[PDB]
C-alpha cells in the first residue's frame, strides 16, 4: 500500500523523506543541500501515482502547518533537514573554535 | 600518537559494538515474529478449521509479514539503515596504525 | 439482481422472515468477527512494534 | 409480534452502538473514521494504515 511504499522510499535513500498526507498523496521531500535544479522524476510507477517532479514547493521552517496529517509528515522531513543544517553550521564553529584556540597556544 | 590512536581505536571498536547490538536487537523481535507466524501456520494446517478461520489466520499473518517488512526497512541507527540491505560489508578500525579493521555485514 | 437484505431490513413477522433472518444475522456474524480478527491482528502488529521500539 | 418488538429494539441499539462508541469524541463505528495511519517510526512515513468499517 501507499503507506508501505513510502517507507521503502525511505529505507532505500538518505536524500528523501518519503510521506504520506491524510488523503495518500505520496509526499517527497529533498533538503536543501541535496537538490539543485529540475528534480524529474520517470517511471511507470510515478504515473501510477500521477507524481511530477519539477521545481517543487519551496518550503522552509517557518512554513510548517501541522494542522493536517501531511502538514506534519513534510514537517518532520523539514526539521529533519533544518537540524542537519544547524549541527553543520555548529561544527564549522567548534572547527573555527579549535582552530583559535591552537592558534593562539602557538601564539604565546 | 599511539595514545591517541588507541583511543579512537577504543571508540570505534565500541560504535561498531553499539551497532551490532541494535542489529541483534532488531533480530531477536523479527525472530520472536516468525516464531508466532509458525504458530499461526501450524494453527491452520489443522484439519477442522473450514475456511473463514483460514481467512482469519491468514490476515494475521500478513499483517505480521508486513510487520517483518517494516522492521526490516526501518531499524536504524541514527539514520544508518541497518537490516534493510544496505550495510554490506563495512569497516571499523580498531587499531593504532593503519591497516586493522574488523568487517561486519548485515544481510537484509 | 436479488432482493437486498441487510439486519436492518429484517423482520419475522412470518416464517420466511425468520427463516431469512438467520441467515442475515450468520453474515453480519461473520463480518464483524472477521473485522475483529483484523482489529486484533492490528492490535498484534502494535504491541511488536512497540517492543522494537523499546 | 413480541419478538419483532424485540429484535427492532436490538436492532435501534446495534444502531445506537454504531453511533455512540467514540475515543474522545473521534467516532470509531459509524463508518465516519474511515482509515487512519498511525506513525509509528521515528521519522517520515514508517506509519500503518488502520481500518474501522461502519
Amino acid at each position: 500500500d501507499i503507506e508501505e511504499l513510502a517507507t521503502y522510499i525511505n529505507g532505500q535513500t538518505d536524500l528523501f523523506k518519503a510521506s504520506v498526507d491524510q488523503e495518500g498523496k505520496l509526499q517527497i521531500f529533498v533538503a536543501e543541500p541535496n537538490i539543485e535544479g529540475n528534480f524529474n522524476i520517470s517511471g511507470g510507477l510515478a504515473t501510477e501515482l500521477g507524481l511530477n517532479g519539477g521545481p517543487g514547493v519551496k518550503t522552509t521552517v517557518q512554513d510548517i502547518d501541522i494542522t493536517s496529517v501531511g502538514g506534519s509528515q513534510n514537517a518532520v522531513g523539514i526539521i529533519d533537514a533544518a537540524l542537519k543544517y544547524v549541527d553543520s553550521q555548529r561544527a564549522d564553529l567548534g572547527a573555527k573554535q579549535n582552530r583559535l584556540s591552537h592558534s593562539i597556544s602557538n601564539l604565546s | 600518537a599511539q595514545s591517541r590512536g588507541l583511543d579512537v581505536a577504543m571508540r570505534n571498536a565500541n560504535d561498531g559494538i553499539s551497532i551490532a547490538q541494535t542489529a541483534e536487537g532488531a533480530m531477536n523481535e523479527s525472530t520472536s515474529i516468525l516464531q508466532r507466524m509458525r504458530d499461526l501456520a501450524l494453527q491452520s494446517a489443522n484439519g477442522t478449521n473450514s475456511a473463514s478461520e483460514r481467512q482469519a489466520l491468514n490476515e494475521e499473518s500478513v499483517a505480521l509479514q508486513d510487520e517483518l517488512n517494516r522492521i526490516a526497512e526501518t531499524t536504524s541507527f541514527g539514520g544508518r539503515k541497518l537490516l534493510n540491505g544496505s550495510f554490506g560489508e563495512a569497516s571499523f578500525q580498531i587499531g593504532s596504525s593503519s591497516g586493522e579493521a574488523i568487517i561486519m555485514g548485515l544481510t537484509s
